């Protein structure tokens, strides 16, 4: 395919979540809780009421929404799954990545653990479902790198959910086959098959010798099944919406359920009739997890779609209105930019977040600007107007919540501009011209030996900050190799980026070699009062010059007027903007010439 | 000058001779520079369509003639100062409506045979040749997608560099000779320069290209396992010259050319191999670029490493 | 930028990202890439409307979330 | 010896695709009057003193030709011996003004020639509206043969659903999918819910990421003339599919609109097509007759199948026999009609 | 030799038909030689490389002879042609499927001549019209719409390709095997349609008799179609150009009408004469006169088995002509009618030159008599002529 870079332009330390969180696992030995954030980062906090700032570290690897995670070896390691379609091992103490599992071939998007059998599963939208002995995926090395799988088959469809049993010799999976399937994990053998659901199961809990399941769908219900019977036994319709968030005590005797209603509730299964309202969350409440400490759980951690997590205390069971009206402890969260505008000179760009906070932003040197504050977004992009057209060169994407800029080979090299309308100066006395992208690609890679020739070091106008994470990933999917711009004087970082960068960045990084201008064809006709071609960035003052001595400095602007579809056009003004702007007519862009 | 795509009406059904046809097909000719360049296309296709009952080698001969001595008008007052100049039509208009038109009388030629036989005459070469252009060379290497006209197009191209590159060794040779004549572009550089015009999104000519440079690299190779070997290592040069420049611009071809250079280069047969060396050397001067598209010959050559002798 | 839905020939949806600024005949080449019809004998019918080769998207009045049926042409006579 | 008084419309070259659509759009209930009423307004406004204006009074002209000829033939059989048809000149020659490309002997589509006119008729009576501002039968497309659309689609992740009006004059719908196939599984191939998977993804914004979207079709107006229009075809190069689904007579459609509704689409008219090739072919109407001496009365009630110059009565057992796909009918269905019984 | 290719195909088929493709390479280069041996090989290479392999190689085969047959070099469409009749008889059900490559030559009937579109009808109409064919007979019915939207045209050029393929696809339709059922009513529809069709252009309804009068004698066809057709071509042409002798006089010409020629000279006993003149004179369908009557000859020997006792007054018959013996009208009066004269005596020579040819087989000696009179007259026909 077709290789892209990216990058993300963003501080050297986010400590507080920018998005949502969708998954929680809590270390009960060192009482550190972790949030898988749909900002693409993994965070560590510490659940320890004494410290007033529970953030203790970051793992970035990941490049896209992380979707599950689940706790393994006895705390010692956390897997988890993206988006990016990647798995990752990490170890959880240290917080680095140490092996990245590339089987899936689209969105994972659950996991699932048996404690008994050190065992996990992964399981995505593929419809693919493989097993994993996280004992061998730990003794991989350098050199030992062959895993070998065992996969179940049988899924029709798209998965969404996935629970295994502690014993680890049930495992169920959800999807929008509505039907959950079941299968034996020990023998891969298809299993019975449970239908009577009938809408997409988002929350899946097993006991622990896989005799009862409970399901938690979109349609709203609950529902409790048997699986030595293989039939329901009970169906809880306690919500309005769906039900996305599903927990259990101990006990298997009171379900905690939660989702796009945002209220949540326990229900005893034994007794529904006797039911509590926990508390009524500001926003969708994706995934809980329980501190079990103690049989009556003390609290209930709860994730939604905004970036802060709260924890709600648990009074008791014993005894319309809610328990808590508020959190006992809170991690607060950041913004997200959730709106951009790419300015008219295509090199810096206005940004609106969530919390309705405008920012304005430097493309080219990779940082913020100013803050503006809570001035209204479109009259701040009507106050800010340039009458100015560059090419696009890059386009934009807000996916992980932080501004992501992508480069690719169709359009990277389009935009030339002069030194003089950049904020680069002319210490010479003289302006060539600029290639945006071309000059943006060598200080991606100004750390990078190999474009250094005989010292140079990058292009001589203006440097990245060094932490600016670089990712080189193919077009639709697959990322390919993702280091930090610093880091490029490594053997490891310098080896990988020599077999992965692709010939076309070679080519302006490398080879120093001038990208192919662009000439724009015009006619000149005397209805002001021949078909010649030109430059884009040539000015209107040049077309006069050359009208002038063609039909005979100062008194050639003095004498020769030049204008476009009946407007004086403004002499500094350039072709291109001038065909933009004002040219509405189909065919070449046709000037009119006269002499005053 | 409005009617003219019309003005075809009259030659199809009611019988002609030749003098009216080849009177027509004058004004054709002389009115191709008033129409427009975008008309162009289906008059040549109402026309050729037209010419298989009727006037044959006319009507090439005018389309051939006009594009060459468009190109080369182009060519000429295209060179100047990066800046504003006068020039005629841009270039990606004028690569695009060859395109079509080549595209279009190779179609026309598979619809019956005596037109490409007529053509293949029409261009014979020992002497000049001087209808050779750029045009009428990528016409000429378009025309080898048909299994009827390839060997017999293909040695009438190598026979033309030959001449070519022999004609420029006795004129170089000598003083009163080189003060008589002027200069003119020889075939060298016209195919060097068509290959690098070959860029703008048209590949039916790429097989043509790499299938000449294979055939003008063989015939001609330093065979010692001495005038006449100069026209013999130029002939080479350009042949490794041409290949590697359709390497780099085309993508879809570049699995082949590889595969083919490997696939002659590695053997026990002791032939002398060394031009097909350097090609290979030159060629996987940009790593990456092979990386991407063909990384599975180069492993099975690995493979076969163990069999072949020691130099 | 913006991405609109084409219902296939056979039921199925595809959706294709192109900008008001896109000429039909590249939308066409669109559906060329990701289908493989060559772009003679499609025919995209928009609301009643048949769209043709010499108008542009913001011609039409087609925004984010549309839909663009897609038939051929039949030689009947 | 017996010749139906039903008349048909000549070859006239290359061109059975027009005859086919103008035949069996010529029984439309509605069409009729309207098409001859806006006329009649052009009359006067004419009267009072352009390219989109002659095509409707031309077929205002043909229809009257076509009219006084089989009245002609009515009262007078002894004249006409074997041909009882005319030609289409005038709504040819100005259909050719309207859009040059079926300029020539060619052949063509159908459904395309009926789009065309349909929108040239459409925009001549908006423009004849516009003409009348600028100082109960203005609207005959906007009424007759068109309604909305209204579609939904659910970002699964957030489940929020987002709608979008749309027009439509024809139901295409896909013949099979990629044992016989009953029209209702035709229908709800098409207007039914199913989901955006794989490479395909629906870019939602609440959510601000690509993501899996299941998406469904509503029929909230329905004209007075519903036009499914079978894609009997496929891609892989390309060929007919000469299976025919199987199509009933009196079609219900409660199950995809969106509020209760009572009613009845019957069939009147179908347009078929007889070839094997997508490049060529040979297109023939049959037209079941509804309504509108006593000879005509007679035939009330039965169907007819026209080809170009001829036309032949068929009992309605016997066509609707003939479109079964138990064996291969040789004349594939392509564009069904339904009055809105 | 042959019998090695054979052996070649019989016994390695399975690791030769891996490179298929290569092979109808190598037949397509060596088909365009010059002699015959050669040609032939790579006809039989082609014949044999689609007996034996897969589908798609088969696919191959006929796209390959489809693109030699539209190539237009005439050695290659014969020989190309050739090849397709012998596969289509040899496996029918294998090429029913691929009707469609071979129909799509019927876009291009402008690089191909005259004669070759009778063969290429020929092996299309054998193609769609074998019994395996009869579960979904489409080909049949899509040819019968071809043919109608062939007739109908108003170029002359189509009209005449129409009329051919109409005759030779009804020859094979009436196929006369070891029927009389309603296919044999379809024929006849079909020919009374393609009559009616090309009844006004006299230089387009020569070529209809003179192809069905081919057809109906090289081949042969059922009994029930051959008494139809023989029933209503003899009662046109009972109808059309018989008029009765004892009313031979008739006026309006310049030239003194008169019966000459006959035999006997029975003077109009009864009523058989050839009205040659008054037709000419109002062409200022007698151009058709010389084909008909070889059509009914034909027709009603195959209907009646070689008895001719019904045309028997059609050789003593006298014919309507003016003083053709030159008058001293030729030197002066040299007018536009002189030319008409020529015409008339050419056309009358030509009546005489099929008449003699009409009965020669039977032996009757005063019969043989006959049509050796028949014979002085025309070589004196011939000898006039020249003036
Ligand atoms: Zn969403």
């Amino acid at each position: 395919r077709k290789v892209q870079v990216s990058y993300v332009i963003r501080d050297e330390v986010e400590k507080y979540n920018r998005n949502g969180v969708n998954a929680l696992q809590l270390d009960p030995a060192l009482n550190r809780l972790f949030t898988a954030g749909r900002d693409s980062i993994i965070r560590i906090w510490s659940v320890n009421q004494h410290k007033q700032d529970p953030y203790i570290a970051s793992m970035e690897h990941h490049t896209d929404w992380v979707n599950d995670i689940v706790l393994c070896c006895n705390g010692k390691t956390l897997i988890s799954a993206s988006s990016d379609t990647t798995v990752k091992v990490w170890n959880a103490h240290k917080g680095f990545c140490m092996s990245t599992l590339r089987t899936h071939k689209d969105y994972v998007k659950a996991l699932a653990y048996a404690k008994d059998k050190e065992l996990v599963a992964s399981a995505g939208l593929d419809r693919q479902i493989f097993l994993w002995d996280v004992n061998t995926l730990t003794a991989l090395t350098a050199s030992n790198n062959t895993v070998t799988t065992s996969s179940l088959s049988g899924n029709k469809d798209s998965i969404y959910s996935l629970a295994m049993n502690q014993l680890g010799t049930i495992i169920v999976s959800g999807s929008t086959e509505k039907v959950l399937r079941v299968w034996d994990p020990r023998t891969c053998a298809k299993l019975m098959k449970l239908k009577g659901h009938t809408d997409n199961v988002k929350a899946l809990l097993l006991n622990r010798d896989g005799t009862q399941c409970l399901s938690g769908s979109s349609d709203g219900t609950i529902r409790l099944w048997s699986l030595g019977q293989q039939r329901c036994i009970a169906t809880y319709r306690v919500h309005d919406e769906g039900v996305w968030a599903l927990q259990v005590n101990d006990a298997f005797t009171h379900v905690y359920s939660g989702g796009r209603d945002r209220k949540i509730y326990c229900t005893d299964l034994r007794n529904p009739d006797i039911r509590v309202l926990i508390c009524e969350e500001k926003a969708p409440v994706l995934k809980m997890e329980l501190d079990r400490s103690a049989d009556p759980p003390p609290a209930i951690w709860v994730a939604t779609t905004k970036s802060t997590v709260n924890k709600w205390t648990l009074k008791g069971i014993h005894n319309i209105t809610p328990l808590c009206t508020q959190p006992d402890q809170v991690i607060k969260g950041g913004a997200s930019i959730i709106q951009c505008h790419i300015l008219n000179d295509k090199r810096h760009i206005l940004t609106k977040d969530t919390n309705n906070n405008v920012a304005y932003w430097d493309v080219l040197k990779a940082c913020k600007v100013e803050d503006l504050g809570k001035v209204d977004f479109e009259d701040e992009i009507k106050k800010r107007f340039k009458m100015v057209y560059v090419p696009n060169w890059f386009s934009v994407d807000l996916k992980t919540g932080m501004l992501t800029i992508t480069l690719d080979e169709s359009d990277c090299f389009a935009a030339w501009v002069s030194a003089k309308d950049a904020g680069f100066s002319s210490p010479d006395g003289s302006d060539p011209k600029l290639n945006l992208g071309g000059l943006l690609l060598q200080a991606l890679l100004e750390y990078w030996p190999r474009t250094h020739v005989n010292v140079q070091k990058g292009n001589g106008y203006f440097q990245v900050p060094p932490h600016t994470p670089v990712i080189f990933g193919e077009a639709g999917g697959r990322t390919l190799f993702r280091l930090l711009c610093r880091d490029s004087g490594g053997e490891t970082e310098s080896m990988l980026l020599n077999e992965t960068v692709p010939q076309w960045v070679i080519d302006i990084t490398v080879d120093k070699n001038m990208p192919k201008f662009n000439k724009i064809p015009f006619y000149l006709q005397p209805h002001a009062s021949d078909r010649l071609s030109a430059s884009d960035m040539l000015q209107v003052r040049k077309v006069m010059e050359h009208v002038y001595e063609k039909i005979i400095a100062v008194l050639a602007e003095e004498k020769i007027e030049l204008l476009c579809q009946d407007q004086v056009l403004d002499p500094n003004m350039d072709l291109r903007t001038v065909k933009h702007f004002i040219w509405k007519s189909g065919g070449d862009l046709t000037l009119h010439y006269r002499q005053k | 000058q409005q009617y003219v795509i019309q003005l075809t009406s009259m030659f199809k059904d009611v019988p002609l001779t030749a003098e009216e046809v080849e009177f027509v097909v004058e004004k054709a000719l002389s009115m191709f520079s008033k129409m427009n360049l975008q008309e162009i296309p289906p008059l040549v296709y109402q026309l050729l369509v037209l010419s298989s009952k009727g006037s044959r080698k006319s009507v090439l001969e005018g389309i051939i003639a006009f594009f060459s001595a468009l190109d080369k008008q182009h060519n000429e007052e295209q060179s100047g100062d990066e800046l504003l100049d006068v020039v005629t039509v841009p270039s990606g208009e004028l690569r695009h409506v060859e395109g079509t038109i080549i595209l279009h009388i190779v179609f026309a030629i598979k619809l019956d045979y005596e037109l490409g036989r007529e053509l293949v005459k029409h261009l014979k070469v020992g002497d000049s040749n001087n209808n050779l252009s750029p045009f009428s060379i990528a016409l000429l290497l378009s025309v080898t997608r048909i299994q009827r006209f390839q060997d017999q197009v293909l040695d009438l191209l190598k026979t033309s560099v030959v001449k070519s590159f022999k004609d420029l060794q006795l004129l170089q040779g000598s003083k009163f000779l080189q003060n008589l004549v002027p200069h003119r572009s020889y075939v060298s550089t016209m195919i060097l320069e068509v290959v690098k015009n070959s860029v703008h999104s048209w590949d039916h000519v790429t097989q043509g290209l790499v299938e000449l440079g294979f055939i003008l690299m063989d015939s001609y190779g330093p065979k010692k396992v001495s005038l006449s070997r100069m026209p013999n290592q130029h002939a080479c040069k350009l042949g490794a010259n041409i290949l590697l420049e359709t390497f780099k611009i085309h993508e879809m071809i570049r699995q082949e050319i590889l595969e083919q250079v490997l696939n002659r280069v590695v053997t026990r047969a002791s032939s002398p191999i060394s031009h097909f060396l350097d090609l290979l050397s030159n060629i996987v001067m940009y790593a990456p670029l092979v990386l991407q598209s063909c990384s599975s010959k180069v492993t099975e050559a690995f493979d076969y490493l163990s069999f072949l002798p020691l130099q | 930028s913006m991405q609109i839905f084409v219902k296939t020939l056979t039921g199925k949806t595809i959706t294709l990202e192109v900008e008001p600024s896109d000429t039909i005949e590249n939308v066409k080449a669109k559906i060329q890439d990701k289908e493989g019809i060559p772009p003679d004998q499609q025919r995209l019918i928009f609301a009643g409307k048949q769209l043709e080769d010499g108008r542009t998207l913001s011609d039409y009045n087609i925004q984010k979330e549309s839909t663009l049926h897609l038939v051929l042409r039949l030689r009947g006579g | 010896e017996n010749l139906l008084p039903f008349v048909g419309l000549n070859n006239l070259g290359n061109t059975s695709y027009l005859n086919s659509i103008l035949q069996v759009l010529y029984f439309c209930p509605g069409f009729k009057s309207g098409v001859k009423h806006l006329f009649n307004i052009i009359s006067r406004k004419k009267e009072a003193l352009l390219a989109s204006y002659e095509l409707i009074c031309s077929l205002q002209s043909l229809i009257i030709s076509v009219e006084q000829l089989q009245a002609s033939f009515l009262l007078n059989p002894e004249k006409y011996t074997d041909e009882l048809a005319t030609q289409p000149r005038r709504l040819l020659n100005t259909l050719r003004e309207l859009n040059p490309m079926y300029e020539g002997y060619l052949q063509h589509d159908a459904q395309e020639v009926l789009q065309c006119i349909l929108g040239n008729i459409q925009e001549t009576c908006q423009l004849l509206k516009k003409e009348e501002v600028k100082n109960i039968g203005f609207e005959l497309v906007e009424k007759l043969f068109q309604g909305q659309l209204v579609l939904r689609t659910r970002c699964l992740e957030c489940e929020s659903l987002t709608e979008r009006r749309e027009d439509f004059q024809d139901i295409s719908v896909p013949v099979q999918e990629d044992e016989m196939k009953t029209l209702r599984w035709a229908i709800s191939q098409f207007a039914s819910v199913e989901r955006i998977v794989g490479e395909d993804k629906y870019f939602c914004e609440n959510c601000h990421h690509y993501t899996e979207a299941e998406r469904s079709l509503l029929f909230d107006k329905m004209p007075e003339v519903i036009t499914i229009h079978l894609k009997c075809f496929a891609a892989s190069g390309l060929s007919k599919i000469n299976t025919p689904l199987l199509t009933p007579l009196k079609l219900s459609l409660e199950e995809w609109s969106t509020k209760p509704t009572n009613d009845s689409y019957g069939l009147f008219a179908v347009v078929m097509h007889s070839g094997i090739t997508i490049s060529s072919g040979h297109y023939t109407a049959s037209v079941k007759v509804t309504d509108l001496v006593q000879s005509l009365k007679e035939y009330e009630g039965k169907w007819l199948l026209f080809d170009d110059s001829e036309v032949k009565v068929t009992e309605e057992k016997d066509f609707l026999n003939s479109l079964s796909p138990s064996t291969s009918p040789t004349s594939t269905p392509y564009l069904l009609f339904y009055k809105k019984l | 030799q042959e019998q090695l290719l054979q052996s070649t195909f019989s016994v390695h088929y399975l690791v030769l038909k891996d490179m298929c493709s290569s092979i109808l390479s190598l037949a397509q280069s060596l088909l365009h030689s010059l002699d015959q041996s050669i040609i032939s090989f790579g006809s039989l290479l082609y014949k044999y490389a689609f007996k034996f392999f897969d589908t798609y190689c088969q696919q191959e085969v006929v796209g390959a002879l489809v693109t030699h047959i539209c190539s237009g070099n005439e050695a290659e469409v014969d020989t190309a042609l050739d090849v397709l009749l012998e596969l289509v008889v040899l496996n029918p059900s294998a090429m029913m499927m691929n009707a469609v490559f071979v129909k799509g030559i019927l876009d291009y009937l402008d690089n191909i001549s005259p004669q070759q579109i009778r063969k290429l009808f020929y092996v299309l109409s054998t193609l769609a019209f074998s019994k395996q064919n009869e579960a979904s007979s489409h080909i049949q019915d899509d040819m019968h719409l071809v043919i109608r939207k062939q007739l109908s045209s108003t170029v002359f050029k189509y009209k005449l390709i129409g009329i051919i393929g109409a005759v030779t696809m009804a020859g094979i339709m009436a196929a006369d095997r070891s029927l009389s059922d309603e296919q044999c009513t379809q024929v006849t529809s079909l020919l009374q349609l393609v009559h009616s069709c090309s009844e006004q252009s006299p230089q387009a309804s020569a070529l209809y008799y003179d192809e069905f009068a081919n057809l109906i004698q090289h081949e042969k066809l059922d009994p029930k179609a051959l008494e139809w057709v023989g029933h209503t071509i003899c009662n046109d042409f009972q109808d059309a150009f018989v008029v009765d002798s004892c009313v031979v006089p008739e006026g309006d010409f310049p030239f003194p009408v008169k019966a000459l020629y006959g035999l006997e000279e029975y003077d109009t006993q009864d009523g058989i004469a050839i009205n040659l003149l008054p037709l000419l004179f109002s062409q200022d369908s007698p151009l058709c006169l010389a084909p008909y009557f070889r059509l009914l000859r034909l027709c009603v020997e195959r209907q009646h088995n070689g008895n001719l006792e019904e045309i028997d007054g059609l050789l003593d018959c006298p014919i309507f002509l003016t003083d053709l013996e030159p008058g001293e009208k030729l030197e002066s009066m040299s007018a536009k009618e002189r030319s008409f004269m020529c015409s008339l005596i050419f056309l009358t020579l030509n009546w005489f030159r099929e008449i003699v040819n009409a009965f020669c087989q039977e032996t009757s000696p005063e019969m043989k008599g006959k049509v050796l009179t028949r014979l002085k007259h025309i070589v004196e026909l011939q000898i006039i002529l020249e003036k």
